[PDB]
Formats: C-alpha cells, structure tokens, sequence
C-alpha cells in the first residue's frame, strides 16, 4: 500500500562468516510461504532447598 | 618389648581385626536415636542376617529426594598392625649429663637434636665391640 500493488517475495541471502563480510549467493523464493512461525523456548529448573519453603525456579 | 606385658596389645590387635570381619551399612529413614556405640540387633529376618551388631557411626544425608535418611555404619575398614609408627633412620645425639636408669638396666641418658627437646632425656642402650 501507499505507493503501488505488487508482490514482495522473500529473499534468502547467505554469507560465509558470522559477520557478513564474505558473501555467498542469494535467491528469492517464488510463491510466498502463506504461514511463518517463530517458536520460543526458555528452559527452567525448579531450585531445591531443605531450609525454607520459598518456591522459585 | 613394646609395653610392660603384651596381654593388652595382643588382645587389642585381635579385636581390631574382628571389626573387619562383619562390615556394612543399614540405610534407615531419619532418626537421631542412634550413636556409634549402640550395639543394635536384627531380629525379624531370615536365617542369613539375624543377630546383634555393634555400630561404628551414623550418617544423616539431608537432600531433596529421599528426605532425611540416617544411615548406620557397621565395622572398621583395616589396620596397619605396627606397635609404633616406625622410624628407620640413623640419628645422632649428644650424651646428657648423668641420670641413673629407673628400669635398672645400664642405659645411658642422651639427647636427640632431631627432637627440639633440650630439657627431656632419653635413655639409650650402649653397644660395645666385645662386651661379654
């Protein structure tokens, strides 16, 4: 919107190092994915104590 | 000759080797009713393990799982069986004045500078080539 109506395909850009100084190739995907999902996961463990009855993890 | 009479040291080594004969542990649950010299007895079991056993120590073991578990200990690990811890070196010492032997030998009272004991005296035996 606000300029024009045309599809923006997603682009897969690849490097060789972490920082991005050395570039590999790149490709833009036809037929956009229709769903993306980002999944988080943070791992906890219940701390144990034999003195008190406070309950944390 | 280690002591005056060797009755007690002969009884003592025979007793410290008996304690290696039966040794193990009884994992109980949580009591302060036991002590390292209590001599408890096992009664309700089969013919293998029934009888009075004398303890050697208690371990308390507080933790999150298992709760509180007063482990009992039976038996003593091992023994060296020396009359005294051996010193196998040659040492030198100076003769210390004169003091008569209360054990009625002819032992000559010396010092040993390996000890830092300038005041106390040590009676020692004298070796002669011939004696007779």
């Amino acid at each position: 919107s606000l300029l024009e109506r045309g599809l923006s395909k997603l682009t897969l850009n690849a490097w060789k190092d972490r920082e991005g100084k050395i570039p590999a190739g790149s490709m833009s995907a036809m037929y956009n994915p229709e769903t993306i999902q980002l999944d988080y996961q943070t791992r906890f463990d219940t701390e144990d104590t034999i003195n008190t009855a406070s309950q944390s993890n | 000759l280690p002591e005056a009479t060797l009755q007690t040291l002969s009884n003592s080594w025979l007793n410290y080797q008996q304690m290696t004969g039966v040794q193990g542990h009884i994992v109980l649950a949580g009591t302060r009713d036991f002590a390292p010299g209590e001599s408890i007895t096992l009664s309700g079991f089969g013919a293998g393990l029934d009888g009075t056993a004398m303890l050697s120590g208690v371990n308390q073991q507080f933790d999150t799982q298992y709760g509180w578990r007063s482990e009992l200990v039976i038996g003593l690990p091992a023994s060296m069986l020396e009359p005294a811890p051996p010193v196998r070196s040659l040492h030198i010492g100076t003769v210390a004045g004169f003091t008569a032997d209360p054990q009625h030998l002819d032992r000559i009272a010396i010092h040993l500078p390996a000890l830092n004991l300038p005041d106390s005296l040590i009676f020692a035996r004298l070796s002669k080539p011939w004696a007779s």
